[PDB]
């Protein structure tokens, strides 16, 4: 600090440490294809640093207002024709403080802004939170609210998955299937506001267990709804899978390397697209999922169009996982059985002194967290969401940070869609499936 | 100016000033607050944080003026110049009533005299009735009871109308107005002002609409302004032709006029104004005015009365031409010729 | 990896004091080189003249700094500054942000309220 | 001259009809101490304000002494703009943007070196202690050789 | 990329197939290619979706199904003999998320401790139902009305007297829900 | 609708009903009646329907608007309960302080609600009295 | 405030009942009262009127229990103590209790704050 | 909005857009549309259900239906 | 409505009675002392590796947390890259916190994958105001936007980075909101002006000012000291007796 007021030893540098490769093996001026003359200085006559600093590519802003941009996005695109030589995604037009916020409030009173994050997976994102302050309480939620948390989140997934690859079919020209699968979601946002009272914005799961037992008539709808489903999958399988137009939008689209995508910190299918076997519930069990049995979809070609197939291939296993919950519901209690923490029955805090102290406490006070600091990671629907919490000791954090999936994977557009062209940029936004509640946050 | 107002009536005004969730202490009724000037009234009323009823005829064109304002300060009325309940139900919680009611041309149900003269009545009249403090009362330049052009005459007897009923008056005379769609500037870089009875040589001292929203501004906030009678003109005398060359060399277009003889304009533009719903520019009075010159009376506070200096003509064109520069001139920089 | 925009300019330390002499120049020859070609990309109505006073004012609010790592984060906001400017990332309303167009005694602030 | 308040201090976006005239702000000159406040990006307000640090003493109505274990640091209500009525509702409007935060710190050096750092100005008072006195149960029952001077109750 | 250990038991791809080891038949390949097959099964697939019952209801004249719990606008409820439930505790404005209550409390004339102050900002609110979760006596309470769009922003700041109104027109479903609702809270 | 459905439902309400249903719901609905509104409001029921229209309503007014649902039937034509109105026993305790008539949704009328501040001032100032010199 | 739908604080009660009540006439006036119905305005029913007019409940036991009556949709379960010679009221609902003992008294007092019978 | 033709009009959804909702408090949000453009009817709820919006919608086409626009010539 | 011939209704069948519910009382803690050792052998071995940058190593539940000194940030990520046993390949993520107590206010600190060994690790270094940190760009494409959001919410340089620039704030904005001195609302509001016809900038006023309830916080302490559960073998000898 002091020191750095003059000169003094220089900060070490990634450029310090680099070393020369070996000539005897080395082999080719370029193992990339992502960097294979499909980018800037590939044609004019002098590089854009001297002399070049006064002319411009064919730079368009594609968003915010845009339906490709599916939302908030301000996309500054370097155009080279109809070729994309440099993507610049302009981010935090849906930032909003999120993390800031935080700070101002009590641990329950924080739990709905995950709701707001990636807000297709409401009760996926309140998991994440849930389990992060739940690890810092040092408390285990009873069997009921993990096998209900396990099977709201795989409600959550098929409906993330509805919006996310209709969402990408329709940004391509598919029209009908968008609108046969929101006749789905419509349904599953009816076990939504029968569990909680909102069709969109729970604030169900919570550190604890969840907020209210779920209705007597609700598992028997959900597997209704179940029998049905695979239905609805194998119907929007038949316009796509084999379509020749839909093969040729999607194949060989937005490679990414197994080896590149883990230096992009990709996860979830942007991952598991290229080949690698990873899953965020097989490595790290969380909630029930290690008492149930589901495939995990891997790619092979790292291209739009396996990515595609490892999605489609999510909804046959949310709905495998789905059927297992159901037929392995426990009874018990749905919230930790400790009123210090988790808010005691309206029925216990109008009768009983300790009661009525604890609920007031709790909605006041709030609960207090023990110190220290804590990454919880969970599969979201969109990849590994990761939520950093840093806690004082008392009733309101000190830290929240939100490791989002699509943060990590808009960051290395230019990186896979350098050198295609301007449709193949709206089929790797899709792709990608990206909300911008998350990236910004 | 300062944190106290005290008004006429003796009641105090206890302020805290900046910005639109504060408190400038102050009830205001803008009538005629929908046309150009208006707005400039108005949002330098609102964003202070005063409370400002905003009488209006049509519903939809009213509605760029709540955005000037926080929550409850702009108060809508809908109401009729021949209706005085709606306009006695309109200045009666106020401090400060300003008449901006005008119109140039004659309509099938009003006069220059019916909207000028009975229009002001009224409204002074409800003013008197209802005991308000302070009424700035917009008149044009030029105006005089013995006139001859309708628009000069009428609202000329408007005056002293206002001071025999509400001797405190603040007579406000702009000269003509440039701005943000002015029918000054705009209408020199229009393609529909063809016609013409006089060379384009008629003189006057345009001023700038903003500086005349600021000037009503602080004849609220300048208690001895009341009573009293401002010209409101701008720096310099141009003609419509001096004008009209600055807007060319600004939009880089050379417009072109064809000029008639006033006794075959003048019937005309009675018959277009007589035959077509819209503002056309053309009537029998706007041409008696194109051929007037504009006096600047003498007796008269100024914007030196105020402490403003006014901005000149030409510093403006740039910035309000601009939308009318053809593609291959717009990225060019100010003409400052 | 991703390309860096156009007006990208890598974060480095300022060696000596030279160094940072050199490109406090560099920075402030840049910025008033430009200032022309600012005032027609945000159809600024005032005169070049003008922007570059406020640029020089910018420069001089940080004249008396004697501290390398202190000119080092001002030389790096500069370089955002600029190329954020540049590549017509803000839009006229951030520009004029830029261009403001207390109480000068003790007795004028009390008269007024503070301030 | 002898801290005075300069009324050549320009002023920035932030400042409003409730800024106060600063005495002083950080150019980047000054010896030993980082600049923070100059390239931090708050307003020029912050270095026309006093912060107070301290330790905040137990309420009255409790024995709990955890709120009172750390340093707290807090800006001063000024004169104007703290608080006013909002017309519409009855609502406490508010133009002090710092009227909400508080920064807590581990020692009082700590506290002071922040708010040097940052450019504050910064008033400290120090904790009242406890004076110390031995308290015995049996005091409630000492013989009285003479008049009781007053009847215990328990 | 794999895990560690032994590698994943055929995980390695077996070689690429050559264009003569493809086991289809040429006339059925240039068939599929010329005669658009696939995608003339996608093109009948939406001739049978044609033929189904469409799922449109016809608002507002028919309405989607909402819950017990569902979490509407908010009303203040009264006890049976008209008296207010709200005491002023301000438990709800403590542990809203929005900050978008205001209450301000005395003694009432007859020493009873209720609100002077009674203010929802329904333009903060983030509908959670958290207020009338912490209740200690059901007074806050979210109607299933979800059809109160207005015409301004001031009529969206209820007032007491605005809340009680509701709780007075709404009282009849409010009951319905608790009862309906209260064994799960 | 389809033509077995429609001429069967046509068949049954008449032709002068069915330009009528044309020029409101523009469907051709036929049911029972449940109840009516406190407002005129008439409801049916047809457990033979498309699930999720078994339950309509047919509303009074001309300039028909969703608001003008009495609220207990509002939460039977949202399918939030099953026994109508009619049978539901919380329609029957007597609130003097209830709103006898139909208190609708009542913005863009001069009825729009108008908030304001329920309390008094925080701060007094003194009434001067100039006490003789 | 020229209807009594804008002066009267509660349609069952003219005068505020609160130390900071705003009467109504006080707030129902200004320019956003100018093109408005006063009787379609919310005005709610004045509570400290209503439960006024509920009659006692009589008992003998010293001490009694008041949970609001709703079971669980009540208000949390309390106890009234009945020595004074004065009606006991319950602090969250309002509802009155006397005490049998002081019958013969209250029915003496030239008024009451609730209906003895 | 500008970019829009006349007439046109202005719906506001959901608490954010109306005062700021969840966000109010923010140091990057604004605090309701309405200080950026004029609105003409607002829909409670975060989110409004889709039949809320509706709601709105048909609020707003009752506002058309009860617009006059060649009768306010025809007043002036 | 023609039902299925072979779909009965599932409410119609009788639900057998669970009536006592027996459910054993379990500490979280303990399913991660099976691992204890061998988390602190392994933070131990780094230790050992790179002593030049290491400072300390903690071990929580199943986290194990490096600390090492801002030079060091290149050759400890360099060893947690490349290394055989520390085939850390994805930076899960990068953010800071703010400790004003601390000269050093910023705890830069990076989040690691290893889905080789089904690892995590966690690595903090220290940075403050003028500061700046080695960037990892050139090791983790993934980083270029991470260390932008540090830069942008704290306001760390990253020394390297290539294109280091605002990522969440708004264009012209001025100052770092997560920083625990910058208040929750900022000091600046926009809105769109009638007089200038555009978006313009002003100093913050609120209509409802934020009413902070942190003074309710509990006058008791509520979580205590917590328990000792490092393993034996860390922990030094103890002098038997006599
Ligand atoms: C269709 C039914 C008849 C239409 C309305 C006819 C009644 C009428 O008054 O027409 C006269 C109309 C008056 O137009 P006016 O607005 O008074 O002139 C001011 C504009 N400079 O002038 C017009 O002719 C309007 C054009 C039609
Ligand atoms: C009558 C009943 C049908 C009525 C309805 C008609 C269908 C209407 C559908 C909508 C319009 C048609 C849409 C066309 C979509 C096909 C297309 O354009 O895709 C381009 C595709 C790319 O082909 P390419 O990449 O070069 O080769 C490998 C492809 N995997 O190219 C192709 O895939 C090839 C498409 C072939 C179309 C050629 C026309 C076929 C007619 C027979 C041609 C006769 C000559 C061949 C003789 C037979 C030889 C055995
Ligand atoms: N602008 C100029 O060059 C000069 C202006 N003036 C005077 O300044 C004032 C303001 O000027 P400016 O804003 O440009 O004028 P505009 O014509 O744009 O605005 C006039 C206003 O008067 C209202 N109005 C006109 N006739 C009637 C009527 N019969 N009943 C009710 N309201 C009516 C209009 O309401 P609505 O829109 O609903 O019709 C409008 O708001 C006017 O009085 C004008 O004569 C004088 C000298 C020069
Ligand atoms: P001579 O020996 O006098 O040298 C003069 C200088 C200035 C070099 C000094 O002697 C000096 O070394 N002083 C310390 C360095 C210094 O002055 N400041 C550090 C440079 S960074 C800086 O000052 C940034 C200023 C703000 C950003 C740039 C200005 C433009 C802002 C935007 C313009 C308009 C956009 C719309
Ligand atoms: S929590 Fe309920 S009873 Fe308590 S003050 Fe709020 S509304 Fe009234
Ligand atoms: S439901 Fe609305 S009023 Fe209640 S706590 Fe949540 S945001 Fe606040
Ligand atoms: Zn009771």
């Amino acid at each position: 600090p002091q020191d750095g007021f003059q000169g003094t030893r220089l900060i070490p540098t990634g450029a310090d440490f680099q070393s020369p490769p070996d000539p005897f093996i080395d082999e080719g001026a370029r193992d990339n294809a992502a960097n294979y003359g499909v980018q800037k200085s590939r044609s004019g006559v002098d590089e854009d640093s001297v002399e070049g600093r006064k002319v411009r590519h064919y730079t368009v802003n594609f968003g915010p207002q845009h339906p490709a941009a599916h939302g908030v996005l301000r996309l500054i695109l370097e155009l080279n024709g109809e070729e994309i030589v440099r993507a610049d995604p302009h981010v935090g037009l849906l930032h909003r403080g999120t993390e800031k916020l935080c700070e101002y409030k009590t641990y329950m009173q924080a739990l709905p802004y995950f709701d707001r994050l990636d807000y297709v997976s409401m009760m996926t994102n309140e998991q994440v939170f849930s389990l992060a302050v739940e690890k810092l309480l040092n408390i285990e939620i009873p069997p009921r609210a993990k096998f209900i948390r396990t099977m709201f989140g795989e409600i959550t997934r098929i409906l993330n998955h509805l919006m996310s690859v209709l969402s990408h079919a329709m940004d391509v020209g598919a029209l009908t299937p968008f609108l046969w699968g929101f006749e789905e979601r419509e349904k599953l946002m009816e076990f939504y506001e029968r569990v909680s009272g909102a069709r969109l914005h729970a604030a169900y799961v919570r550190p604890g267990g969840v907020h209210q037992d779920i209705p007597v008539g609700l598992l028997d709808d959900i597997y209704q709804w179940a029998t049905q489903f695979g239905d609805r999958i194998d119907e929007t399988e038949e316009m796509l899978t084999d379509n020749r137009i839909w093969i040729n939008r999607l194949k060989g689209v937005g490679v990414v390397s197994a080896a590149d995508a883990l230096n992009l910190s990709f996860t979830g299918v942007m991952l598991r697209g290229s080949g690698v076997p990873w899953d965020v519930r097989k490595s790290s069990p969380y909630d029930a999922y290690d008492q149930v049995e589901f495939d995990v979809p891997v790619g092979i070609n790292g291209d739009c169009y396996d990515r595609y197939l490892c999605r489609m291939e999510e909804f046959r296993q949310s709905l495998r996982i789905i059927h297992q919950c159901l037929n392995k519901m426990p009874a018990g209690p749905v919230r930790y059985e400790d009123y210090k923490i988790t808010p005691p029955p309206r029925a216990a805090m109008k009768e009983n002194m300790e009661a009525l102290i604890h609920h007031f406490l709790l909605f006041t006070k709030g609960y207090a967290v023990p110190p220290g600091d804590t990454y919880t990671a969970i599969e979201a629907p969109k990849g590994e969401m990761g939520v950093y919490v840093v806690s004082d000791g008392s009733e309101r954090p000190y830290r929240v940070h939100i490791r989002a999936p699509g943060f990590a994977h808009l960051s290395g557009f230019d990186h896979i869609t350098r050198g295609h062209l301007l449709a193949d940029a709206v089929a790797v936004i899709g792709t990608m499936d990206l909300v911008f509640g998350e990236v910004d946050r | 100016i300062s944190d106290i107002h005290i008004t006429r009536t003796g009641k105090p005004l206890i302020r805290i000033q900046g910005g639109r969730s504060s408190l400038g202490e102050h009830t205001a009724t803008v009538f005629g607050a929908t046309g150009q000037l208006g707005r400039y009234i108005v949002n330098r009323l609102a964003r202070q944080g005063c409370t400002v009823i905003v009488p209006y005829r049509e519903e939809m064109a009213k509605r760029h003026l709540k955005v000037s304002g926080d929550l409850g300060r702009v108060i809508f009325m809908e109401f009729d110049l021949r209706n005085t309940q709606s306009i006695e139900e309109s200045v009666r919680h106020s401090d400060v009533v300003y008449n901006l009611i005008g119109r140039d041309y004659p309509t099938k149900n009003f006069s220059l005299a019916d909207v000028h003269i009975e229009g002001t009545e009224r409204i002074v009249e409800a003013v008197a009735k209802y005991d308000v403090d302070r009424f700035i009362q917009v008149s044009t330049y030029n105006a005089n009871p013995d006139s001859t052009c309708e628009f000069f005459r009428t609202k000329g007897i408007a005056e002293k109308v206002a001071r025999h009923v509400f001797p405190e008056t603040t007579i406000v005379r702009p000269a003509p107005m440039f701005g943000f769609e002015d029918r000054l500037l705009l209408k020199l870089a229009s393609v529909t002002n063809l016609f013409t009875s006089n060379h384009m040589r008629e003189k006057f001292w345009p001023v700038h609409v903003n500086e005349v929203g600021e000037a009503l501004e602080r004849m609220l906030y300048d208690d001895s302004t009341a009573g009293q009678t401002f010209e409101l003109y701008g720096p310099r005398q141009y003609s419509m032709a001096q004008i009209a060359e600055l807007v060319d060399r600004e939009i880089y277009k050379k417009r072109r006029h064809i000029n008639l003889p006033k006794p075959i304009l003048q019937p005309l533009a009675e018959l277009i104004n007589r035959v077509l719903w819209w503002d056309t520019g053309l009537s029998r009075d706007q041409v008696e005015r194109e051929f007037h010159d504009q006096v600047i009376d003498p007796t008269a506070k100024t914007f030196k009365d105020l402490g403003m200096e006014p901005t000149d003509i030409s510093k403006w064109t740039y910035h309000y031409l601009l939308p009318y520069r053809p593609s291959t001139y717009y990225d060019l920089p100010p003409s400052t010729e | 990896a991703v390309q860096p925009t156009k007006f990208a300019v890598t974060v480095r330390q300022s060696r000596n004091w030279a160094d940072a002499k050199q490109r406090v120049i560099a920075a402030y020859r840049a910025w008033i080189r430009a200032a022309p070609e600012i005032q027609t990309m945000y159809s600024i109505p005032f005169p070049v003249s003008h922007i570059r006073t406020r640029i020089r004012q910018e420069f001089e609010r940080h004249r008396y700094v004697n501290k390398l790592n202190v000119v080092d984060v001002l030389l790096q906001q500069s370089n955002a500054d600029f190329q954020e400017t540049m590549n017509f990332w803000r839009q006229q309303s951030h520009v004029m942000a830029f261009f403001k167009e207390l109480p000068s005694n003790f007795i004028t602030g009390f008269l007024e309220g503070r301030n | 001259p002898r801290n005075a308040p300069d009324y050549n201090v320009p002023i920035d976006i932030a400042t409003s009809t409730f800024t106060p005239v600063p005495k002083n702000v950080q150019d980047g000159s000054e010896e030993n101490v980082v600049p923070a406040g100059l390239i931090s990006g708050a307003p020029m307000e912050l270095q026309a304000r006093t912060v107070r640090i301290y330790k905040p003493a137990k309420p009255a109505t409790q024995s709990g002494e955890k709120n009172t274990q750390l340093w707290r640091m807090d800006w001063d209500v000024l004169g104007k703009g703290h608080r006013w009525e909002n017309p519409l509702m009855g609502w406490q409007s508010s133009a002090d943007f710092m009227q909400g935060t508080h920064l807590t710190f581990k020692t009082k050096e700590d506290a002071i070196a922040f708010a040097e750092k940052q450019g504050y100005e910064y008033f400290v008072q120090e904790p009242n202690e406890r004076h110390f006195r031995p308290k015995a149960y049996a005091n409630n029952f000492l013989y009285s050789p003479g008049k009781l001077k007053h009847i215990r109750t328990k | 990329a794999t895990p560690a250990g032994p590698p994943p038991k055929n995980f390695r791809l077996p070689p690429p197939k050559n264009w003569d080891e493809e086991s289809e038949s040429t006339i059925d390949k240039v068939g599929k290619y010329f005669l658009m097959t696939e995608m003339l099964r996608g093109m009948y697939v939406l001739l049978e979706q044609f033929f189904r019952p469409p799922y449109t209801i016809y608002y507002p004249f028919e309405k989607g199904p909402i819950s017990p719990r569902f979490r509407g606008e908010h009303a203040l409820r009264r006890y049976p003999s008209g008296e207010e439930r709200c005491i002023a505790c301000k438990l709800c404005e403590a542990v809203c998320p929005a900050q978008a209550i205001t209450i301000e409390a005395e003694e009432r004339a007859d020493g009873s401790r209720r609100t002077t102050r009674y203010d929802i900002d329904m333009t903060k609110c983030i509908y959670c139902g958290f207020c009338q979760e912490s209740c200690p006596v059901d007074a806050i309470v979210e109607s299933p009305n979800a059809e109160y769009a207005t015409e301004t922003r001031e009529e969206l700041l209820y007032n007491k007297e605005k809340l009680l109104a509701n709780g007075d027109k709404w009282e009849p479903e409010l009951a319905a829900a608790i009862r309906a609702d209260a064994p799960y809270r | 609708s389809y033509p077995t459905r429609t001429l069967a439902n046509l068949r049954k309400i008449g032709l002068k009903e069915y330009f009528r249903q044309l020029l409101y719901i523009g469907d051709t609905k036929y049911g029972e009646l449940v109840g009516v509104d406190k407002f005129g409001n008439k409801f049916y029921e047809n457990k033979e329907e498309l699930p999720l229209r078994t339950r309509w309503v047919d509303y009074a007014k001309h300039d028909y608007d969703a608001a003008h649902i009495e609220p207990m039937w509002h939460a039977w034509i949202s399918y939030q309960v099953d026994t109508p109105p009619t049978r539901e026993p919380l329609t029957q305790i007597e609130r003097p302080w209830a709103p006898k008539e139909h208190v609708p949704n009542r913005s863009f009328t001069r009825g729009a609600y108008k908030p304001y501040n329920t309390t008094q001032p925080k701060i007094q100032s003194w009434e001067p009295k100039a006490a003789p010199r | 405030g020229r209807p009594a739908s804008a002066v009267m604080q509660a349609p069952n009660r003219a005068e505020v009942w609160s130390r900071s009540q705003r009467p109504r006439s006080e707030a129902m006036a200004g320019p956003r009262f100018e093109q408005t119905d006063f009787d379609a305005q919310p005005r709610p029913w004045a509570a400290i009127e209503l439960i006024h007019k509920q009659p006692v409940r009589w008992t003998h036991d010293r001490i009694v229990a008041c949970d609001g009556g709703g079971g669980p949709h009540g208000h949390p379960k309390i106890y009234i103590n009945t020595d004074k010679p004065e009606i006991a009221t319950c602090n969250y609902c309002g509802l009155p209790f006397a005490n049998e003992h002081h019958r013969k008294y209250l029915e003496s007092l030239p008024q009451t704050s609730y209906p003895l019978n | 909005y500008d970019q829009m033709p006349d007439p046109r009009w202005v719906i506001s959804m959901g608490s954010c857009a109306n005062g700021g909702g969840y966000y109010h408090y923010s140091y990057s949000v604004v605090r309701g549309c309405d200080r950026i453009v004029p609105v003409d009817v607002y829909v409670p709820g975060c989110p409004p259900t889709s039949e809320a919006l509706m709601y709105g919608i048909f609020q707003l086409q009752r506002k058309m239906r009860n617009t006059k626009i060649t009768r306010m010539w025809y007043r002036k | 409505v023609a039902l299925p011939k072979d779909a009965p209704n599932p409410r119609a069948i009788p639900r057998e009675p669970v009536g006592e519910i027996k459910q054993a009382l379990v500490n979280p803690a303990d399913k991660y002392q099976s691992k204890a050792d061998n988390l602190h052998k392994y933070g131990a071995w780094l230790m050992s590796c790179l002593p030049k940058y290491i400072q300390q190593f903690s071990v929580w539940k199943d986290e194990l947390t490096i600390y090492i000194c801002p030079t060091g940030v290149i050759p400890v990520f360099s060893f947690l890259k490349y290394n055989t046993n520390a085939e850390f390949t994805q930076v899960s993520d990068i953010t800071a916190v703010d400790f004003p107590t601390r000269e050093m206010r910023f705890e830069i600190v990076y989040n690691l994958l290893s889905v080789r060994h089904n690892a995590r690790i966690r690595v903090k270094t220290y940075a403050d105001e003028v500061t700046p940190v080695p960037s990892i760009t050139s090791l983790y494409m993934g980083a270029n936007w991470y260390e932008r959001e540090v830069y942008d919410m704290f306001g760390v340089l990253f020394v390297g980075h290539p294109d280091l620039r605002r990522i969440m704030t708004d264009y012209g904005f001025e100052g770092h909101p997560l920083r625990k001195d910058f208040p929750l609302t900022g000091y600046t509001e926009i809105r769109y002006d009638e007089e200038k016809k555009r978006i313009v900038v002003e100093p913050l006023e609120l209509t409802q000012a934020f009413r902070n309830f942190e003074g309710g916080s509990s006058a008791w302490d509520q979580v205590g000291p917590g328990i000792d559960r490092t393993p034996d073998t860390f922990k030094l000898p103890t002098p038997k007796p006599e």
